[PDB]
Parts: structure tokens; sequence; C-alpha cells
RNA sequence: CUCCGCCGGCACCUUAUGAGAAAUCAAAGUCUUUGGGUUCCGGGGGGAGUAUGGUCGCAAGGCUGAAACUUAAAGGAAUUGACGGAAGUGGUGGAGCGAUUUGUCCUUUGUACACACCG
RNA sequence: GUCUGGUAAUUGGAAUGAGUACAAUCUAAAUCCCUUAACGAGGAUCCAUUGGAGGGCAAGUCUGGUGCCAGCAGCCGCGGUAAUUCCAGCUCCAAUAGCGUAAUUUAAGUUGUUGCAGUUAAAAAGCUCGUAGUUGGACCUUGGGCCGCGACCCCGUUACUUUGAAGAAAUUAGAGUGCUCAAAGCAAGCCAUCGCUCUGGAUACAUUAGCAUGGGAUAACAUCAUAGGA
């Protein structure tokens, strides 16, 4: 059984504080490692597309998810960003500003796209969803 | 149930066990009703009878040979039969 | 500092937790139809209205009735749902306030008022009369159609003055067509 | 039309029974649908789920179909049905009979001053099936149902306006989820309140009381 | 060892009540459960309990009437104030218009309506209904 | 493979980094 | 893996132009239509 | 030796009025009607009882014990079928939370297979 | 047939503010608002969007294209020629002047004090002793009546509880009050008043620790036959 006298107070709350390390998402908040992360705990970062790159899906799937490998700025880290909306690769080139994202799961990857959780969002400065619905232009 | 307006709310009143005081509900297909009839002098069966109820429990226990027993064991005495 | 940061402000209303639920869907469409409502937020926001109203009342009546808190409390409560007309003379208790619905905060809106009093054909010419600024209370114009109308002020819906249907002068579209002629 | 096969059905179809409550008291088992349509008109119905049930053969998977089916006049009265069959509108027919033949009376109570007609559980009830474990708490008039939907729809079939619920285990499983629901409102008319403790008067049951018409 | 005796007289008490037996016998006594069961049998809960004087720890005979559906006790006796009885009340009894807390005040001990009615806490000894 | 081997493999391959690295 | 074909489909899916159709009455009146759609009047996007 | 009791012990049989996901358990019961006391200890599956630090040991090793990263299941009980280099079709009613089962008396048995061992 | 409903870039007159603008008002000066001449709607182009339409989850097993590619897909999945899921058109759905996307709360009784688990799913130390810690059997002034819910009669602590004083304001809860409503604000109201309503500008909450009052059931600690008592 779990403790329960009135005098034990303690035994209870320091049974609870070294019990909560168990939990995954407890031990992710409070270990300091979301730091080391690429992004360094923020929502988006910006980088130089370094080469575009073709990457294959999973097993039961059959594609190329044509993603783009990114240099951020804030840290020179080298991550893996993915593009959507079809045909979006042709507005990415070598050397040229990206708005990074995170691909929804926080760290962790998505879909059948191996190794990944970063998605392109913005070029040059202007969105990827503008020059897919041809609302913008991306600057020469 | 009283309504304070004064009204009946229940839709009806269950009968209780009479060995285990225990409600008798609707599904309870274990429960029964015994009606023991009145003799007066003579042996003649009068036409009036006193009736008892057991829940399915106490019948599935076991005990509700023995519990008639003491409830008929009381009523007969009181009411000289 | 800036003064102005001391100004309070707060939300008026909450989202539903399940967005796509056919009964709730239905249910809010029925009454937003019924009452010419412009989105479901209208309808939201009396739903929270209701909802602290309520939970006043059942905070009262879990407390004592000779609580000098209640008796006050539960007073003015029900001086306020008797004044705006959500409670009626027999519903003289906090277990009816308890019971009310967001049709009966919806049945007490300057739209539907102005609807039942007969001075517009359908709900939704009642609210444009409203936002036209056809409509006063007592003597105050009010163009806001969520205006919720006390008892005692029922009586003094009227057409405004500076109206054309209030004995005003007639407006631009009649003017310039009779000039037309 | 309909020709009972049962003393009680008898009974119904005479018209010696006016309200099922008479049925309750004595416990009865009700296993003629007629009976429960002819004491109790306002039912309505309503299918809560269709599954599909697999048993592997020699050959493929026989597939059946499994039909939840609750009854209800929203007057305290409700009625769960589970019926398998090879085909969906036959298990829904089937279902439908099964309810009706296990419609159960529901208590209803107020939870705080007995203002008006009940809307709420007497007294906190509890019903279990599996590992899905259903509690309803009596909650103050306006609430509502604050219960999952399969819940839910128990409760308005009921007659049940305010209700507080919690659930724990795999209510995913929907047969535990609803029946557990169901037997949670079985147990309503069964917690001995003090209102109950006025003895018994132990009127005669049906079979007794028309020995000459059977 | 034992611990509490009240949990133990209670629990015997809703084990006998709930397998229908008529007469339940508590041991050890103690003044607290012949003072828990005059409140229970004020309140109609229970009929006569008499004690049985063995020159140690007493014997309390209780007779059942049937109209118990759970008594039991609360370990740890936690501190209520007069304003957490509604809370209380609301965490172990079924409704509120049914069953009683049992405390432990300086003014004696007494259910939670009668403690209210005089204005005093205390600890929670259990609960009946 | 079976537990009882993996944790022999595993013995050995901590023989081998402890004479590595200590020595 | 190849970039060749990125857009492919995107660019071989031929051109329709959108029909110029009349506008639908925004606000309070829209929610009027589907009241009397759904109220005083299969889904309600079935191909019949 | 025989018979009847009492206390204590290793156990066994039946039964559900109980509990349980069930297998099953007379405790694994007296639990959403949740509180007798107390110790240790778990928080999806791997990485991993691995690295490192510390400590004990002659050593073998023991005790303490991560993270990065990876993954959508892994796992438990039970059912039907299939397989074994194992042995010799409704209805209604009943049982089961249920898949199912009884009825229908190839069967029993094991299974980590179910595209079903050409696994 | 009549009665009553919904539909049409049909057909008609009404209505009006977005905008423009005399002016006044505003204002330190301006400006915005409020007010208001004149003007200002028919496809009232004075043109509403953001996401979706396999399931979860509301809405299509419509049409064309692509054909395990391109792509979608939070998850389960879709795509190999009949794609309800990609690219589009049409239609429909949700919210709506907003909506989509990328830490924390809820969901989570998946941290569990209330309130989870540990035979087989993750989890009882191989076993026992043992300090601290946690937890510890019963027992001691009760009845009784009277007056009248109080009372009457026959120089050990602490926890706990009760009451009181404090615990800034703002925030929160909440009384009053028609800023046109509302979010607000702390104003205001009065038949019109050389003024008045002393106008209002409440109240509640506020752990723990501290101070004080009553209570002693429960419990803790200290004693507890040199009482060697007075
Ligand atoms: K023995
Ligand atoms: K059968
Ligand atoms: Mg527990
Ligand atoms: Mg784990
Ligand atoms: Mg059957
Ligand atoms: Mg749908
Ligand atoms: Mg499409
Ligand atoms: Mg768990
Ligand atoms: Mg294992
Ligand atoms: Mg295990
Ligand atoms: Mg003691």
């Amino acid at each position: 059984g779990k403790t329960r006298g009135m005098g034990a107070g303690r035994k209870l709350k320091t049974h609870r504080r070294n019990q909560r390390w168990a939990d995954k998402a407890y031990k992710k908040s409070h270990l300091g490692n979301e730091w080391k992360k690429p992004f360094a705990g923020s929502s988006h970062a910006k980088g130089i597309v370094l080469e575009k790159i073709g990457i294959e899906a999973k097993q039961p799937n059959s594609a190329i998810r044509k993603c783009a490998r990114v240099q951020l700025v804030k840290n020179g880290k080298k991550i893996a960003a993915f593009v959507p909306n079809d045909g979006c690769l042709n507005f990415i080139e070598e050397n040229d500003e990206v708005l990074i994202a995170g691909f929804g799961r926080k760290g962790h990857a998505v879909g059948d796209i191996p190794g990944v959780r970063f998605k392109v969002v913005k070029v040059s400065g202007v969105s990827l969803l503008a020059l897919f619905k041809e609302k913008k232009e991306k600057p020469r | 149930m009283q309504n304070e307006v004064g009204d009946m709310v229940d839709l009806y009143v269950p009968r209780k066990c009479s060995a285990t005081n225990r409600i008798i509900t609707a599904k309870d297909h274990a429960s029964v009703q015994i009606n023991i009839g009145h003799v007066d002098a003579n042996g003649l069966y009068n036409g009036s009878f006193t009736t008892f109820a057991l829940s399915g429990f106490v019948r599935a226990q076991g005990d509700a040979d023995g519990s008639l027993d003491r409830l008929w064991q009381q009523k007969r005495a009181e009411i000289k039969q | 500092v800036h003064v102005n940061f001391y100004r309070n402000y707060g939300k008026t209303f909450k989202k539903p937790r399940r967005p796509y639920e056919k009964e709730r869907l239905d249910a809010e469409l029925k009454l937003v139809g019924e009452y010419g409502l412009r989105c479901k937020r209208e309808l939201w926001r009396v739903q929270y209205a209701l909802s602290r109203i309520r939970n006043a009342a059942r905070h009262l009546l879990t407390l004592d009735e000779k609580n000098p808190r209640r008796i006050f409390e539960g007073a003015a409560l029900l001086r306020r749902m008797n004044r705006y007309g959500l409670l009626a003379e027999g519903q003289d208790k906090l277990d009816y306030v308890l019971a009310l619905t967001a049709e009966n905060f919806l049945a007490r809106r300057l739209q539907t008022l102005v609807f039942k009093a007969g001075m517009a054909k359908s709900i939704h010419h009642a609210r444009v009369l409203i936002r036209q600024r056809h409509i006063r209370v007592g003597r105050q114009i009010v163009n806001v159609p969520s205006f919720m109308v006390r008892v005692e002020s029922e009586k003094h819906i009227d057409f405004s003055l500076t109206s054309p249907f209030g004995g005003g002068p007639a407006g631009r579209v009649k003017r310039k067509n009779q000039k037309k002629a | 039309k309909w020709v009972p096969v049962t003393k009680l059905g008898r009974l119904v179809k005479e018209g010696r029974f006016t309200k099922m409550e008479e049925i309750y008291l004595h416990s009865l088992p009700v296993k003629e649908h007629q009976i429960v349509e002819t004491l109790c008109p306002g039912l309505k119905d309503e299918v809560m789920k269709i599954t599909p049930v697999q048993k592997q053969t020699r050959a493929g998977q026989r597939t059946r179909f499994k039909a939840f089916v609750v009854v209800g006049d929203s007057n305290g009265h409700v009625g769960l049905g589970v019926k398998c069959a090879k085909e969906v509108a036959t298990a829904i027919r089937g279902a439908i009979i099964l309810a009706k033949l296990s419609i159960v009376p529901v208590r209803r109570g107020y939870w705080g001053n007995k203002i008006g007609l009940p809307h709420t559980v007497p007294c906190k009830v509890t019903g279990k099936c599996g590992s899905v474990t259903v509690r309803m708490v009596p909650a103050p008039r306006g609430s509502g149902i604050v219960a999952a939907r399969v819940p839910k729809k128990v409760l308005q079939f009921a007659g049940i306006d305010d209700v507080f619920t919690s659930s724990r285990g795999s209510t995913k499983t929907l047969g535990n989820f609803v029946k557990a629901t169901f037997d949670c409102l079985m147990k309503t008319y069964g917690f001995l309140t003090p209102d109950f403790w006025r003895e018994t008067t132990f009127t005669k049951a049906p079979y007794q009381e028309f020995t000459d018409i059977l | 060892v034992r611990v509490s005796v009240l949990n133990d007289a209670l629990k015997s008490m809703y084990n006998a009540e709930k397998r229908g037996k008529r007469q339940v016998m508590i041991r050890p006594s103690s003044k607290v459960i012949i003072k828990f069961l005059i409140v229970m049998q004020k309140h109609g809960y229970i009929g006569e309990f008499e004690y049985v004087d063995d020159h140690r720890s007493g014997k309390i005979v209780v007779e059942l009437n049937g109209r118990l559906n759970k008594c039991g006790v609360i370990s740890p006796r936690f501190d209520v104030g007069v304003k957490e009885i509604e809370g209380w009340t609301a965490r172990l009894l079924p409704s509120r218009q049914f069953g009683y807390i049992v405390l432990t005040t300086s003014a004696g001990i007494m259910d939670h309506e009668e403690a209210r009615r005089k204005n005093v806490g205390g600890k929670v000894l259990g609960f009946f209904y | 493979m079976r537990a009882k081997w993996k944790k022999k493999r595993m013995r050995r391959l901590k023989r081998k980094r402890r004479k590595m690295r200590q020595r | 893996g190849s970039l060749a074909r990125a857009g492919k489909v995107r660019g071989q899916t031929p051109k329709v132009a959108k029909q110029d159709k009349k506008k639908q009455p925004r606000g309070r009146a829209h929610k009027r239509i589907q009241y009397n759609r759904r109220f005083v009047t299969r889904g309600p996007n079935s191909s019949e």
C-alpha cells in the first residue's frame, strides 16, 4: 500500500518528486536537453539552403519527399527541412533565406518521411503558401 | 419520494426482501413471493393469507428456507396462526 | 506607466469543446434561425452569460437559507432576473434561476421584442430596422440588436422621431425619387 | 397478428395491465415484446452502432454484424438491445426486440430542493461492464448531461436531464461503455434510501390476481 | 496490529449487513465506537446494541435492521472546519439529501448536520448511509 | 536472440572496453 | 533521389477557370439561408 | 487403533453472494458506496541494466545508474481457424463483458502462424 | 381548389451606413468619435475569407488530369489507369471579420492527497534483523431533574476547532448604476432645480506563520508509589 499517516507529508511529497521523473513529458521538460536542440526552444528558425535533396519515404509508400538541407543562422546547425505543396522545390535555391518551422510532432518525425521534423514555411521572405497560390512572387 | 407540492414522483415503490430488507429490483428474477394461507379452527382455509417476498440474493445464499421459517414463526405467533 | 493599462476587459464567450457534433450544430442553427443571429458567437455569448448566472445561483443553493450572503445575493439575483423579464412572479426562488435557458435570454433582445411587437414583419426585418436607427427605447435610439430590454422599458419601444417610420422626414431614396419625378 | 405464448402476455393482450410498473413490482420476466409496446407506447428507437465481428473459418472469414439499439420513452424507461446477425437489417430488427424486452424502470431524483419534476439521478450510482466503469453524480438543474456521446444517448432516452458522469477503462469498447451505462441506470431503483424505509405492503401478483382468466 | 478499532467495528458491521446478518459482534469495544453507534441508532440506521463487559476491552452486539448501505472510517482523521463540511459531504455522501459524516468535536462526537447546527468543527471519524 | 546469450555478449564487450580503457 | 520530377502533376494538370457565379449573402442572411434549407425544406452534397 | 471437539500449520475440494481483462483467486474478496498500518517498487516499446561517475570485490563481477537517438505499437488474457517431424446452418432457450459457444455430444492438445508452416 | 412555406443577376419601389463633406462639436492646438446640411446601392463589382469534404470529424463513393510518380497524410492511411484522400473544376461543410500553421493547461484516475498500479500486461528487495521516520489496543464526570435554548441543582504544554483583530491597492467574486448595448467605468439621479438626493463610491475572499477568545471530543509530547501527598 501507500503511506497514509497524518505525519507522513514529507514521505508523500518526496515520493511524488522522485516518481515524476519516470513520466516522459516531465523529464523532457525538466532535463534541459531541449536547449541542445537545433531550434533551442524557439518555434521558428531561419537558415541557409545548403543543397536540395530527395529522401525516400518509408517502406509501404513509394515517393521521393524532396526536402531541403538548411544551415541555421542562430547556431550554425544543419537540419533537413521538408518542402510541402507540390512543385515548391523549384522555389528553393541554394544560398537562399528560408524560415523553418516544426513538422508538428515536437521533434518527432512525421508521416512516411524518416528523420525529418522540420518544414520550410517561408523562402526569401515570401510564404510558400503564397508562392503555391501565386498570391506573391519570389524576389530576384 | 414526495415532491414539495405533495405528489409521488417515483414510477413505483419496489418491494423489499422480508429477510434482508434489500430492495427487490425489477430484473431480480430469482426473487419470489410466497402466500401462506390462514386456517381457522377445524383446519379449514379462510381465504386470507400473509405474504413474504425474498430477494434473489437470500435465495441464492440458501438462507431462504431458514429466513422464511423464522418470519412465519413470528407472524404466526402474532396473528394466532 | 500608462493609465490606460488599468482598464479591465474580458471575453464574452467560449467555443465548444466538440466542434463537429451533429446534434449541437442542429440545435445552434435552429436557435440562430429562430432569432436571426449573425453567427454562432451571438448564441455562445448568451450561453456564457447563462453559465455565469447559473453558477452563481448554484453556489448560493449550496449554502444555508439563513446564510446572510445567500439572502443578500439571491435577492439581488432574483431582482436582476425579474427586472429583465427572465422570471415570472410565481418563480420567486433561486431554484427557478437554475431552470433558465438561452431561449429566455434570446427572447428579451431588442430584435426579438421589436419583431413580436408588430413593428417588423420578420426577425431579420427587425434586425435591419434596429441597425438602421429606426428604433428607440424610451427617448434613446438603440442601434444594437442584442440590447436586453427591461420590463419597465418594454412599453417604450417605439419608432425614432428622426426616422421616416416614426414621423420623421423621408429617406434619401424616396427624396431622390421624388426629385427625379 | 399476435398470439401470446406466456401467461403475462395473455393478461397484457386482454388489458389487465395499464402500465409497465405493475410488471416491475413483481420482477416478472418479460419475454414478448408486444407487452412492452402495449404498455409503453411512447418508446423511441435509435441504433447506436453497427460492429462487424469475424469468425475465422477454413475458407476466409465469416462476417456477422452486431447491432446496439437503445429504446426509451424519455420518462423513466430505458432498454438496450444487442443482436448479432448475418444481415445488418435483421441485426437491427433483432436488437430492437431485445431492447424492448429489457425495458427497466429508471429512478429520478432532485439535486437539491425537490421543486418541480425529477431531473437527475437520486444518488451517486455506478455501473461496470468489462473494464468500463461508469459513475453518475446528481447535478443541479440546468447542468444538462455532462457525458460522452454513448452514455448521453442512453441518459436522454432514460429521461434524465442533469447528471455528472465519469468513466474509467476502455470506453472505446462501445458494447461495454453502453452496457455499463445501462447497468448504472438499472441500479438506480435499487439503492435503499430512507424514503423507501416504509415496509412493503405485498400486493397480489398478477398470476394469482387473474387465475380466473388464466 | 489493531491500529483503528473503529475501522474494524465499522468494517465488520458493513460485512455483516452485506451478508444479511441480523447481529454483528464488535471486539474490541471503545467509547468512540459506542458514540458512533449512538449517532447511527439516533438516525435509525441500526437497532439495539449491547455492551458486554468482560473485565477487558468489551464486546458490542448490534442488532441490524437492513437499512445500512455502507459505513466506514476516514483515516487519517483529517481536520474539518465548519466550512469544509460541504466539500467532505460532496466527497463521501451519495446525495445532499441522505447520509451522515461523523465528526469528533470538542463539543462531542456528532453528525455533520448537528455540527453545522452548533457551528463546531473538528476531525472526521467516518461516514454511514 | 536469447536473453542469456545477449547478456553474455554484453559482458564480453564490457570485459573488452574495460581492458582497453583501464589498460 | 532524382529531383527532376518536382512539380510534375501540378504542371500537367490542365487549367480550368473558375465560373463567375453570384455571391452568396454574407452574415445573418447566410445563416437564414442555411436555417431555411435544413429546417423548413441523402446528404447535403449527394450526387443525385 | 476408533469417534467427537479446540488451537496452530502445509495444503486440497466445491461454490459465488464477491473480485477480475480474463486465466483464475476463498483471497487476488470486503474498491468511483474509492481512506486499518507500513516498506519497497512501475509509468508505451527499444537504446539499456548500456555509457559515465561513484562504491564493493584479488578477479570474475556486484550495487547505483543515464542520455542522445529510434519507434507505433510492444505486451497480457481469452476465441475461432490453420498448422505440428503431438496424442488418440438459423430460431428460441442456456453460458460468456465479448469474440464466441451449446445445440452439432473428427476429438484432445501446443502455437510467438492468421498472406495461416510454402508461415 | 383555397390556404400557408421556401426559391429567381425576375420585377418594383422603400431603408440605410461604409464613404465624401458644409458646419458645429471635440481639442492645449489639432485629430478621431458622437451630431449633422448636401451627396452616397442592384449583379446593391459598396463583389468575405480561412480551412476542409475516407475515418477520427461536419461535409461528394460528382467531373477532368496523374498513375506507388507527382503529391497528400497530425494518426490510421491514400496514390500502380473507376483515386470518395494527390492536382483541378463544380458542389457541399465548419467558423466567420476572421481563420490556418509552428511552449503550457485540459484531456491525464497516463504521477493518482482526493485518486492509479506491482500473480501472468511495467513493476514485491533472495531472506531476516535493525536506527531514524511513519503508525500504534482498551480504560478515567457521568447521568439525572429543576428553573429556563442558557443556567441551576443532585503556578503541564501542543496539535485541532470556534470567534475576533489583521492579511495594501489593483486583479478575482460580488451590491448599485441603461457608458445607446457590451467589453467598461465609478459613476450618477431628480419636471429643469441659481439647487437638491448627508447622492453613491458596498460587501465577500485572502493558504501558511504570528496575536487574542471560547471548547477539550480526538490526538501528540511530558510525567505518572521516596505521591512519600497535603
Ligand atoms: K487443522
Ligand atoms: K443460439
Ligand atoms: Mg484507492
Ligand atoms: Mg518505459
Ligand atoms: Mg443465444
Ligand atoms: Mg461525416
Ligand atoms: Mg477535391
Ligand atoms: Mg496505469
Ligand atoms: Mg513475460
Ligand atoms: Mg511482468
Ligand atoms: Mg487509542
